[PDB]
């Protein structure tokens, strides 16, 4: 959650990181990471679904 | 190319060099002045400028002929957002586009590289042949220019230029005028 | 007393630059372009057989879209 | 300085305008994946294959065309001080003028 928002020109990835909530799968999650890397931001604008 | 409007070291008096190139010229791109006591004159030589010329069309010739033909290729555009796929082949063309490019940088700056060089290799080539011709007659300048020590008229000047130039039958009074 | 011989090459009053191995910008006396770096505006019918999809992507032509 | 500026001119058209990428495929990967990873992988080894031999073959011909132009200077030098010893010195054949 300190990564909230974050904008970046080179996201580093370790090979330590590790996920820590409910297990998960990307279909496709290189797709996935490719297009949020070359985004270069998270900014999240909540929506009043 | 290298000018010659304002006589560029002299006066006209003494004129006409290698160090300079000559722009009253048109019918060639190598040739001759002359000065001798029948008055002055230029020619342009054939044979260097047709082989220069040659030289140069077929290397352009090869540069440009045998366009590549390509019909059905890639999607080079996108209006969507893919990942995997898209960043691939934008990665595929952008890898050729930039290997062409540097390929054309290269090329070109060679021939241009060798033009030069084999003008510059003819030129010397027909001052070489031409000094050669005037075994011992003449004696060299380091300009550009051979002074002959004889009555060398337009006749001499035009065997000289065509090839049918003889020494012995000048070599006495040359020597002579050389050395006396 | 004595004769005069001079070998030289022709020049033009400004020539155009270009690149080389060696010299980075040099004079030669003509040059020519080698990227073709503007276009007619308009596609030629001719040779290849133009077929111009007004109104109508590719698929919907294939579907048979009513004005395809 | 006539060779040294050719040397320094050279040396600056094959370093300057350095080429600048920021998003580019996986070249590296954990998995297996079979296709796609082994079309990416081919496209990476066949740039780097080309731009190695273009590295190669660039230096070879610098190399060899700077020490052509350098001994062509020398000859040129050579030449020249010859040509201004018109008549009054005799060349030696082993780069003298007596
Ligand atoms: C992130 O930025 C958006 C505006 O772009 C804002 O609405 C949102 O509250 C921000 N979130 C945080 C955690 O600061
Ligand atoms: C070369 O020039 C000389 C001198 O005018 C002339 O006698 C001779 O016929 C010329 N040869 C040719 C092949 O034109
Ligand atoms: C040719 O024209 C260009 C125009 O910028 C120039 O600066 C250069 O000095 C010219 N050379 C001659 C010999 O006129
Ligand atoms: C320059 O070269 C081109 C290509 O060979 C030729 O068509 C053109 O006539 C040349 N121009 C001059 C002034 O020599």
């Amino acid at each position: 959650d300190v990564f909230q928002n974050e904008t970046w020109d080179l996201f580093v990835e370790r090979s330590k990181a590790f996920s820590n909530c409910y297990p998960y799968d990307v279909p496709d999650y290189a797709s996935l990471r490719s297009l949020v890397a070359s985004s270069g931001t998270l900014e999240f604008i909540t929506e009043g679904f | 190319n290298v000018p010659e409007k304002q006589t560029r070291g002299l006066f006209g008096a003494i004129a006409g060099f290698i160090e300079n190139g000559w722009e009253g010229m048109i019918d060639g791109w190598y040739g001759f002045r002359h000065q001798n006591s029948e008055g002055t004159g230029q020619a342009a030589d054939l044979k260097s400028t047709q082989a220069a010329i040659d030289q140069i069309n077929g290397k352009l010739n090869r540069v440009i002929e045998k366009t590549n033909e390509k019909f059905h290729q890639i999607e080079k555009e996108f209006s969507e957002v893919e990942g995997r796929i898209q960043d691939l082949e934008k990665y595929v063309e952008d890898t050729k586009i930039d290997l062409w490019s540097y390929n054309a940088e290269l090329l070109v700056a060679l021939e241009n590289q060798h033009t030069i060089d084999l003008t510059d290799s003819e030129m010397n080539k027909l001052f070489e042949k031409t000094r050669r011709q005037l075994r011992e007659n003449a004696e060299d300048m380091g300009n550009g220019c051979f002074k002959i020590y004889h009555k060398c008229d337009n006749a001499c000047i035009e065997s000289i230029r065509n090839g049918t130039y003889d020494h012995d039958v000048y070599r006495d009074e040359a020597l002579n005028n050389r050395f006396q | 007393s004595t004769a005069t011989l001079c070998l030289g090459h022709h020049a033009v009053p400004n020539g155009t630059l270009v690149k080389t191995i060696t010299d980075d910008q040099i004079e030669v006396t003509n040059a020519t372009e080698l990227v073709q770096s503007s276009s007619t505006g308009k596609i030629c019918n001719n040779p290849h057989r133009i077929l111009d999809g007004i109104d109508c992507t590719l698929i919907d032509a294939l579907l048979g879209d009513p004005h395809c």
